[PDB]
């Protein structure tokens, strides 16, 4: 699919396609990358990130936008304008669902296993949290319990590592921690955990900024204030 | 204001 | 494709696509609509027309980045960095000409040949001109004069029609002036035609104003205040 | 600031 070119050329591809905001073609190109079997590089993770992360965030939005319609036209005293929306819907839901699947296979074939260092393993295992956690986001049936669990197993994981390997500044650590925040707010109805989550993790940050460079100061400081307008929203 | 991931 | 769909149900689902932002989605929907058969009415030419725009205004932007990256890649004193801009900047090219090509296909096959009304003719011409033009934005080669000449000539029979038959201050006659202005300003090398004609419909509309009801003042003053930003711009 | 086309 990808498979004829070489990994340096998808790896410079992506990059381009980024700069011009092409990022089905940029997740393309990393899948490609990835699929060439070697191991990524911090920035080469930060690009497949990057990259689906986009696409799936076209796609949840849009799906959010159709559900609230979806739900009211089922309310009463709406026409009955027969099953488009919902099929609609469910076209979009069905093609966010394969991203999150794609992504998913990725990181299970191979990512994950070949991931040795903390900031790789973890980084793969917040991945894995967070399409688990867009999966349950459109989660409706049978399944919705395991999907849920299977998001929070992930983000615990990378939770248990991330807390043994890595500062508290650390971005990655602070980006897993807030979505799993988020994760415990929306999705395991856990709002008190979700607070407690943000509020700890923010002020373990808080207390090693000193041990940081300027540049890292501003990197930590960043996530930082994205758990802090979510404390701010939920308080 | 949506709450904030990333 | 999309054969098997009813067509007011193609058009439903290209109006939730346009609230979803999923232009690709909708300029899909628009085609299978216009392949039922049926001519299109105002509102549906304009869901097409809409769907279209989008699509390639994401195909052309994504193009003009690329595009100079790659002419950087080539001025003295760049490192070779081997085919990968070009490749890429070539393959956003393809596809964006194929866009061009299916709905300059939807007009040809039988858009235009059906359209009877000076309304309906003029609107399909002007986007008859518009995608030769973008054509034209990336063509380099044997056929670049006539793809130049095709959207001159469609964007000319347009004018004709619309001078004779619709009003000076009709939305899609200020419209059709705007995109033929900017066709002569920068693909046709004809700044002094793309002023003088930005100028005379915009006086020829002023002057046509007075007729207007409060609605039909502010739909032509919006387009007005375009042909006055083209002025501004190249004056 | 790019020229206006509609
Ligand atoms: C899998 O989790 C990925 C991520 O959410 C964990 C935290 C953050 C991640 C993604 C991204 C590549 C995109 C947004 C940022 C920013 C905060 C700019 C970065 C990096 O620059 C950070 O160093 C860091 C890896
Ligand atoms: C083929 O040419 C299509 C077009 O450029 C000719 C002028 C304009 C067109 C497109 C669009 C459907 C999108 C932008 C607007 C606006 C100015 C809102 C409209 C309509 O609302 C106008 O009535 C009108 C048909
Ligand atoms: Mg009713
Ligand atoms: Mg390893
Ligand atoms: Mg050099
Ligand atoms: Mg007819």
């Amino acid at each position: 699919a990808m498979g004829s070119m070489e990994r340096a050329s998808l790896i410079q591809k992506a990059k381009l396609a980024e700069q011009a905001e092409r990022y089905e073609d940029m997740a393309a190109f990393m899948k490609g990358a990835v699929e060439k079997g070697e191991e990524l590089s911090v920035e080469e993770r930060n690009l497949l990130s990057v990259a689906y992360k986009n696409v799936v965030g076209g796609q949840r939005a849009a799906w959010r936008v159709l559900s609230s319609i979806e739900q009211k036209s089922n309310e009463e005293g709406s026409e009955e304008k027969g099953p488009e929306v919902r099929e609609y819907r469910e076209k979009v839901e069905t093609e966010l669902q394969g991203v999150c699947d794609t992504v998913l296979g990725l990181l299970d074939s191979h990512l994950i296993k070949e991931a040795g260092d903390a900031e790789s393993r973890v980084f793969y295992l917040k991945m894995k949290g967070d399409y688990y956690r867009y999966l349950a986001e459109v989660a409706t049936g049978d399944d919705k319990k395991r999907i849920i669990d299977s998001a929070r197993s992930a983000y615990q994981e990378a939770m248990d590592i991330s807390k043994k390997e890595m500062p508290p500044t650390h971005p990655i650590r602070l980006g897993l921690a807030l979505n799993f925040s988020v994760f415990h707010y929306e999705i395991a109805n856990s709002p008190e955990e979700a607070i407690s989550l943000a509020k700890t993790t923010f002020d373990e940050a808080m207390a090693d900024l000193h041990t940081l460079s300027e540049d890292s100061y501003k990197d930590s400081t960043l996530i930082m204030q994205l758990l802090r307008d979510n404390l701010t929203l939920w308080t | 204001k949506r709450r904030k991931s990333v």
